[PDB]
C-alpha cells in the first residue's frame, strides 16, 4: 500500500558501502541522494545488496563514478517518482561516467515531476535508445544524454518481442523496454498520469505512477499532491498543515523542528499560509508564542545576504538559492552557457527580486532572449561596481533581443555606467531607449556602448523603403521604390536587393540571393530583375548600403519584406509518354504529369490519325529471293573594403578641395481529357499504326496557352483470322494441261498483303510449293500452271501479310488430261 | 532654406547666395 | 573649415555671406 | 633659348579674366596657379586670349569649375615642366569638374618632376586614353582618373594615322595623341629623360623636355637640375648660391628678401650650406650681420608649433608642413584615406621629429603597413591626451601589420593609455612588445586593447606544429602531426586541415579547402586525404581549433606550409585520334597530348593490324537483283558557435560537478614515337582497312605504365588498275555453236572481285550484256554462251571491285558456225 | 608533479593522491 | 572552488590533502 518506515532525509554515500546500509528501513527519501566516488568494489559486492523499499525521492538522485554497478534492477526496484523539489544543476536525474555499468533497469519510474535527466560518459551503457522519455518527462527536449556506447558504437537491443509495446519517437515504431527482460510499462491515453494497473485500467485520481486497486486513494504507491495517513488528498485538512509540498503535519512535528534549530547549531521553521515552511515571506515576521509570521506594519523586505557579495547564476538549482528574495546585498553575474531557454524557471524563481545592492553583469548567456523574468526589478545602487566602475555590463549576450518593455516597464540605475558588447541580435535602438528611461544618459563616454558589435546580425534599420511601382510579367519582375538620401548623399553606396523564392507566407528577415545596384544620380532608383521560374511566389524587400561613421548613432535605411508571384505560361511537355496495345482496336496510354507545370494543369490534348501503308511494298515481287518482309558566387571580403575605401577617398578629396578654396573673410478526331494520366482509344483499323500527339495544356475556354506535343507511334493488334483467305478456289484447265487457279483475297487484311503461297501436289507424289506476289496476284488473277503431269492433285492456298503467315485453304481436288 | 550641403550642392548653394560680388580669397 | 560648418553642422544664410566678397 | 621676362610668383585667379591679364609678361611661374571658380564665362572669351610664354611651373596646376574653356592648347601652348616642389593633396596636376572641356591640349609637357595627376568629373573630356602617363610620372599607378566621358561613355578617339607614335600600355599597341591635331611626342629610350629634337636625336646631358640645338646647355626650354644666366649648371658656383631649387642667385637677392620681411609682415630667409633658405635646420641660429646660422653650442631643437595642439596628417602636402621638425608641440592625427602606400614620402617629410607634446592618433590608415617611416619619434610626452586619457590611440588600421622593429629601434610614452581596436593584420604580440618596450606595462585596463579585434585576419598563432609523419600515393596523402594540448585540454575542439593544388612555390598563408579533423583521445592525430589529381604539388599546413578565452591571450597553435607532390600515373587515352589515308600506300595519322599527362609523356604507342575481307562478300551471287555492293559549400556561421556552445556547456556542467563534489575540509608490326603527335606509315596494301591502336605511354624501360588505347580504322587510296582485267580473253567454240569463254583474273585487285560483265555484240547489231558472279566465274572459269546467230561477234570484259567500275579489256573477235 | 589538472584528470590526480583515507564530505 | 584552484590556477600536493580524510 502506502509508505511504511521512516523517512531518512537524504543522504551521501562515498568510498565504500558500509553507510550505505542505513537505508534498509525507510522508502521515502526526504531529500537528495547521492551514491558517488566508489573505486575499491567490484561487481560481486552489489548482488548481496537490494533496497526494494525505496519507493520515491524528492530532491533527485546522482551517480558518479562507482564502479562495479551494471545495473539497477537490484538496487532500487520499487523507485517509481523524483519530484525535484531541488535539482542538481536544473537535472533531476545525472548519470556522469558510469563506468561498468551496462542497462539502467530502473523499471519501476514513471513519472519525474521537475526536472530533466542528463547521462553521459557511459562507454559500457545501451538501451537508451529503447526507453521513451515523453511518457516521463514534461519536456524531454531539456535532455542531454550523449558520449554513450548507442552513438559510438552499435550495441544490440534485444525487447523481448513475443509483448513489449512499441510506440513512435520521431517517425518509427519501435519497442520500448528497460533491459533485456522488462518492457517499458505503457499506461493508457486515458490513465494520463495516473497510472494504470496489470491489466490497464486507470487508477485514482489522487494516484501517480501505479496503484493495486483502480479508484481508490488508499491502494497506490504514490501520491500525486499530498500525503496523509495511507492516504492521497487534495489538499491536508486541518488541523494539519501542508510540509515539504509531499505531506500534511500538525502544529506539534513543525514545533519540535523550530525549537531544536532554535535549541542547537538551519532552517528555523515557522507557519504561514496553512503550510510549515522554513522562512516566511517578506513584509510577514513570526510571533513568540505561535510560529505563525503576522504581517508587519511597515516595509520589510526580505534581504539575502549575498556572501562575497557576487553570485554567478548558471543553474536552476543556483538562482532557486535567492527564492523569494527582494533585496540582494551583492552583485548578480547571469551566466547560462547552455543553449536551452530558461526563462520559465528565471521568472519562477527570480523575479521576485526589487533592489540590487551592487551590479548587474549577463555575460555569454547563449539561450537568453530576454530579460523580462526580472519582473519586479526597478533599483539598482550600485554600491559596488565591476571594475572600471560599472553597474551593468552585458557581454557577449549572443540571442538576446530585448531588455525590457518599455511601455510598462520602470527602471533606476544610481551609480555606475553602461557597458555592451557583441549583443548581435540586440539593437542600439533599445540600449538608447534603456538609456533615457534609466536616467543615466549622461553618464557613458565613448566605445562604452560598442556600435560595430551590437545589431550587426540584427535588421533594425528602423527607416521604412516603400515600394512605389511594381509589375510582374511571363519571367521578370520589375521595381520601384522610393528614392532615399542620407543627410550627406554622397554618403549612399547604393542598395541591396534580396530576393528568394516563397512557396509559404511566413519567411524570416535580415538562398537569399544578393543583387547590387547603382545609387541614383543627382527618377526613382528601380531594378528590372532576370529570368524568374514561372508561377512563383517571391520575397522582396530592399536594404540599403551606405558607409559607416563613428562620430554619431550611424544611419538606417530599409524596406519590409514583400510578396510577389510570377505569372502563369505554357506548361512543359508532358513526361513519359508510353503507348501498348492491348487489343486488335484498343490502345492504351500511359503518361506523367509535366515537370514544369507553370500554372495549375486543367485537361490534357490527345490527337489520332492514321498512317497509310509504304506504297513501296506493294510494288515489289516478294517471291524473289530476299524476302525478309519487316514484323511490325558570393562578394570578396576584401574587394567590398577596396570599393568602400575609394569612395571615402573621394569624398575626402572633395571635402579637402572645399576647405582649400573657399575662405570665411572676416482535322483529326480527338478529344478532351479530365484530370485523367491515362486513355484508352477505341473504333481503330486491325494492326494498323497511328501517332499520339499528347499536349498538356492549363487553358480551355480562355484560350490555350500550352506548348508542342509529345510524338509517339502505336500499332494495333492483328486480326486472328484477317489473313485467312476467303473465297473458294476457282481452278481453271485449258486444252493443253495448263492450270489456272482463282481464288478471293482477303480484302481486309492485317494490313495488307505481299505474297500468296500455292502447293500442289499429285496422290502419292511429292508436294510442289509456288508463290504468287501482288504483282503476279494482279496479272494473272491467281496461279497459273505450265506442263502437268497426269494424275488427281490437291491444290492449296494461304497468305502472306505483314503481321506473319496466313491460315491455308481448304484444298481443292482437280484432275489433266492424259491424251 | 536650412538643410546639409555637401559637395557639389554646396557649389551651387555658393553659387546662388553669392556670385554678383565674387567669391573671397585672401590676398 | 567650411564643410565643418555645412555638410556635419547646419548653415544658415547669415555665415554663408564670410566666403562671398 | 632660355627663360625670358620676370618670374612672376604663383598666383591664384577667380570669377574674371580681369586679375588674369598679370601672366602675359613673364615666362616662369615660381609658385602655384590656380584657375577656378568661373561661372560668367563662356567659349569666345577664351580663344582671344593665349600665353605661350609660359614654359615651367614650379608648384601645381589646379582648375576647378572653369566654364566655357574646352581646352587648354591655347592657354598654355608651351608648358613642359611640373616641378612639383609644393603638391596639392600629394598631386601636382588636377582638373576637377572641368565642364565644358572636351581635350586637354597640353601637347608641350614633357616631365612632372615630382606628383601626381587627378582628372575627374568632366563629363566631356575625351582623349584620356590617347595619352602615355608613364613617359612623364615615374609612379603611374598613383594617377586617379575616374568619372570622364571615356569610361561612362564611348566618345571616338581620332588620332592622325597618316604619324602618331603607338606604344603598348597594357598588351596592346595604340596610338598617343593629345588632340585630334597632335601627335604625343616620343623621344628614344636613348633620351631618357633630356629629350630630343623634331628629328629625334638626344639633347645635352643636362636638358630637360626639349631642346633647340642638341648637346648644348644654352640650347634648352627647361633647366633639369639649375638655371643661371641662361645655362643649365650641374650645381651652383660661388659667389651663388641655390634657390628655391630651381635657379642660382647671390647674397643681395637673399638678404633683400630677409631684410623686406624683417621689415614688413613672411619667411625670414636664411643662408646654410651653400643654400638660401627660409628657415635653417635644428641646432643652428642666423648670425646678426651675416645671413649664415652657426652652429649652436647646445641641444636647441627646431620647434613647430602646431594651431589648436591637433594637426591632421592626411596627404603629402599636409605632411609637408612638418618638414625639418624635431619637436612637435602638439598632437599628430594620422589620417590617410587613401589605397595606395605613401610611406617614402611621409619618411622623407616626417621621421626627422624626436618628441611630441600631445598625443599620437592613428585612425582609417587603409594603406599603411608599418608604422616605421618615425625614424626618430622616441618621446610621447602626452600632456594632452586624447580624450578618455589616451597616449596612443590606434584604430581601424586596415593593412597595419608593423608597429616598429623592436630589435633596434626605443620608445619613451610618459603618460597616458594605449588604445588598439580593429586592427586586424596587427597581431597582439606586437602591442605587448610596444607595452614592454615603452615602459606603460602597468597602465591599460580592461578592453583598453581589444583581443577579439586585433589579428583576426592574420597568422601568428606563434606556437609550431611539425609534421611527423607524411606520406604519399596514388591519390592520397597520409599525414601525421605532434600532438598538441592547451593547458585545459577540453579547449581542444579539434584540427583544421588546408589544402590547395601550388603549381608554384610562394603561396600565401591563412580556394583553401578547409576540412575539420576530431580531436585525439586519452597515437598522433593524423589524417588521411581522399581523391588528389596526380602529379600535382600541394600545400599542408594544420591550424588548431580552440575556445576563446577573455581572461587571458587568447591560445597559440598552427603548423608552418609544407609542399608535398603527388606520384605520377598512368596517362589518359589521346584525344581525337584521326586518320588519313593521302596514298595507296601511306596513311598519316594526326592526334594531341592527352588531356590528362599524369605526368610526363616520354613517347607514343602505334598498333597495326589488318581487318580481313568480308568472306559473306566471297559468298554471294551478286549478279542478281539487289546488287548494291557497299563502297568502301563552406560551414553555416550558426552551426559552428552552436557546437562551440555544446562543449563550453559540457565542461561547465564538468566544473560545477567537480565543484559540488570534493569539498575542501580545514604478334603485330609497331614501332615508337618520341615526342611526335603525328606520323606516317609506310607499305600498307591497296584497300586493306588498318585498325590503329594508339597509346600514349609515359614510360618506357622501367615498364610501361599507360591506359587503354584509341581505336580508329582507315582504309588506303585505290591503286591505278588493280581492277583492269590482265591476260588475253580466249573463246572457245562447240560442235552446237557453244561459245564458252575464259580469261585471267586480277590476282591482286583491289580487296576482291565481286562480279564480272562480258558485253558481245554481232557487227552491225545491238550490244548484250551479261554478268558472271565468283561462283559462276569459278565453276564456268569465265563465261559460257548457249544458241548464238551466225555472225562476226566483238566481246568485251571487265570486272567489279569494292573499288567499283574497272576498265573493260580489249575487244575480241570470233565467228560461230552457220550450218 | 605540477600540471594543470582539469576534468578526468583532476579525478585521477585525486584516487592517487588519496583514497586509502577516502574523500572528505562534511556532515 | 578547487576547480578554480586546479584547472586554472596550480596545485600543489600539500594542499590536496584537504580534499581527502
Amino acid at each position: 500500500h502506502l509508505y511504511p518506515g521512516e523517512v531518512c532525509p537524504g543522504m551521501d554515500i562515498r568510498n565504500n558501502l558500509t553507510r550505505l546500509h542505513e537505508l534498509e528501513n525507510c522508502s521515502v527519501i526526504e531529500g537528495h541522494l547521492q551514491i558517488l566516488l566508489m573505486f575499491k568494489t567490484r561487481p560481486e559486492d552489489f548482488r548481496d545488496l537490494s533496497f526494494p523499499k525505496l519507493i520515491m525521492i524528492t530532491d533527485y538522485l546522482l551517480l558518479f563514478r562507482v564502479y562495479g554497478l551494471e545495473s539497477l534492477k537490484d538496487l532500487f526496484p520499487n523507485l517509481t517518482v523524483i519530484r525535484g523539489s531541488r535539482l542538481f544543476f536544473n537535472y533531476a536525474l545525472v548519470i556522469f561516467e558510469m563506468v561498468h555499468l551496462k542497462e539502467l533497469g530502473l523499471y519501476n519510474l514513471m513519472n519525474i515531476t521537475r526536472g530533466s535527466v542528463r547521462i553521459e560518459k557511459n562507454n559500457e551503457l545501451c538501451y537508451l535508445a529503447t526507453i521513451d522519455w515523453s511518457r516521463i518527462l514534461d519536456s524531454v527536449e531539456d535532455n542531454y544524454i550523449v558520449l554513450n556506447k548507442d552513438d559510438n558504437e552499435e550495441c544490440g537491443d534485444v525487447c523481448p518481442g513475443t509483448n513489449c509495446p512499441a510506440t513512435v519517437i520521431n517517425g518509427q515504431f519501435v519497442e520500448r523496454c528497460w533491459t533485456h527482460s522488462h518492457c517499458q510499462k505503457v499506461c493508457p491515453t486515458i490513465c494520463k498520469s495516473h497510472g494504470c494497473t496489470a491489466e490497464g485500467l486507470c487508477c485514482h485520481k489522487e494516484c501517480l505512477g501505479n496503484c493495486s486497486e483502480p479508484d481508490d486513494p488508499t491502494k497506490c504507491v504514490a501520491c500525486r499532491n499530498f500525503y496523509l495517513d495511507g492516504q492521497c488528498v487534495e489538499t491536508c485538512p486541518p488541523p494539519y498543515y501542508h510540509f515539504q509540498d509531499w505531506r500534511c503535519v500538525n502544529f506539534s512535528f513543525c514545533q519540535d523542528l523550530h525549537f531544536k534549530c532554535r535549541n542547537s547549531r538551519c532552517h528555523q521553521y515557522v507557519i504561514h499560509n496553512n503550510k510549515c515552511i522554513p522562512e516566511c515571506p517578506s513584509g510577514y515576521t513570526m510571533n513568540s508564542s505561535n510560529l505563525m509570521c503576522t504581517p508587519c506594519l511597515g516595509p520589510c523586505p526580505k534581504v539575502c545576504q549575498i556572501l562575497e557579495g557576487e553570485k554567478t547564476i548558471d543553474s536552476v538549482t543556483s538562482a532557486q538559492e535567492l527564492r523569494g528574495c527582494t533585496v540582494i546585498n551583492g552583485s548578480l553575474i547571469i551566466n547560462i552557457r547552455g543553449g536551452n531557454n530558461l526563462a520559465a524557471e528565471l521568472e519562477a524563481n527570480l523575479g521576485l527580486i526589487e533592489e540590487i545592492s551592487g551590479f548587474l553583469k549577463i555575460r555569454r548567456s547563449y539561450a537568453l532572449v530576454s530579460l523580462s523574468f526580472f519582473r519586479k526589478l526597478h533599483l539598482i545602487r550600485g554600491e559596488t561596481l565591476e571594475i572600471g566602475n560599472y553597474s551593468f555590463y552585458a557581454l557577449d549576450n549572443q540571442n538576446l533581443r530585448q531588455l525590457w518593455d518599455w511601455s510598462k516597464h520602470n527602471l533606476t540605475i544610481t551609480q555606475g555606467k553602461l557597458f555592451f558588447h557583441y549583443n548581435p541580435k540586440l539593437c542600439l535602438s533599445e540600449i538608447h531607449k534603456m538609456e533615457e528611461v534609466s536616467g543615466t544618459k549622461g553618464r557613458q563616454e565613448r566605445n562604452d556602448i560598442a556600435l560595430k558589435t551590437n545589431g550587426d546580425q540584427a535588421s533594425c534599420e528602423n527607416e521604412l523603403l516603400k515600394f512605389s511601382f511594381i509589375r510582374t510579367s511571363f519571367d521578370k519582375i520589375l521595381l520601384r521604390w522610393e528614392p532615399y538620401w542620407p543627410p550627406d548623399f554622397r554618403d549612399l553606396l547604393g542598395f541591396m536587393l534580396f530576393y528568394k523564392e516563397a512557396p509559404y507566407q511566413n519567411v524570416t528577415e535580415f538562398s537569399w540571393t544578393v543583387v547590387d545596384i547603382d545609387p541614383p544620380q543627382r527618377s526613382h532608383p528601380g531594378w528590372l530583375m532576370r529570368g524568374l521560374k514561372p508561377w512563383t511566389q517571391y520575397a522582396i524587400f530592399v536594404k540599403t548600403l551606405v558607409t559607416f561613421s563613428d562620430e554619431r548613432r550611424t544611419y538606417g535605411a530599409k524596406s519590409d519584406i514583400i510578396y510577389v508571384q510570377t505569372d502563369a505560361t505554357n506548361p512543359s511537355v508532358p513526361l513519359d509518354p508510353i503507348s501498348v496495345s492491348n487489343s486488335s482496336s484498343q490502345i492504351i496510354l500511359k503518361w506523367k504529369p509535366p515537370s514544369d507545370p507553370n500554372g495549375n494543369i486543367t485537361h490534357y490534348l490527345v490527337y489520332w490519325e492514321r498512317q497509310a501503308e509504304d506504297s513501296e511494298l506493294f510494288e515489289l515481287d516478294y517471291c524473289l529471293k530476299g524476302l525478309k518482309l519487316p514484323s511490325r558566387c558570393p562578394k570578396t571580403d576584401s574587394q567590398i573594403l577596396k570599393e568602400l575605401e575609394e569612395s571615402s577617398f573621394r569624398k575626402t578629396f572633395e571635402d579637402y578641395l572645399h576647405n582649400v578654396v573657399f575662405v570665411p573673410r572676416p482535322h483529326r478526331p480527338f478529344e478532351k481529357v479530365v484530370n485523367k494520366e491515362s486513355l484508352v482509344i477505341s473504333g481503330l483499323r486491325h494492326f494498323t499504326g497511328y501517332r499520339i500527339e499528347l499536349q498538356a495544356c492549363n487553358q480551355d475556354s480562355p484560350d490555350e496557352r500550352c506548348s508542342v506535343a509529345a510524338y509517339v507511334s502505336a500499332r494495333t493488334m492483328p486480326e486472328a483470322k484477317a489473313d485467312d483467305i476467303v473465297g473458294p478456289v476457282t481452278h481453271e484447265i485449258f486444252e493443253n494441261n495448263v492450270v489456272h487457279l482463282m481464288w478471293q483475297e482477303p480484302k481486309e487484311p492485317n494490313g495488307l498483303i505481299v505474297l500468296y503461297e500455292v502447293s500442289y501436289r499429285r496422290y502419292g507424289d511429292e508436294e510442289l510449293h509456288l508463290c504468287v506476289s501482288r504483282k503476279h496476284f494482279a496479272l494473272e488473277r491467281g496461279c497459273r500452271l505450265r506442263g502437268l503431269s497426269p494424275g488427281n492433285y490437291s491444290v492449296r492456298v494461304r497468305a502472306t501479310s505483314l503481321a506473319g503467315n496466313g491460315s491455308w485453304t481448304e484444298p481443292t481436288y482437280f484432275y489433266v488430261t492424259d491424251y | 532654406v536650412n538643410q546639409h550641403l555637401c559637395g557639389s550642392h554646396l557649389v551651387e548653394a555658393l553659387y546662388r547666395v553669392c556670385g554678383e560680388r565674387g567669391f573671397f580669397y585672401t590676398p | 573649415g567650411i564643410v565643418e560648418q555645412c555638410c556635419t553642422s547646419i548653415c544658415s544664410l547669415y555665415q554663408l555671406e564670410n566666403y562671398c566678397n
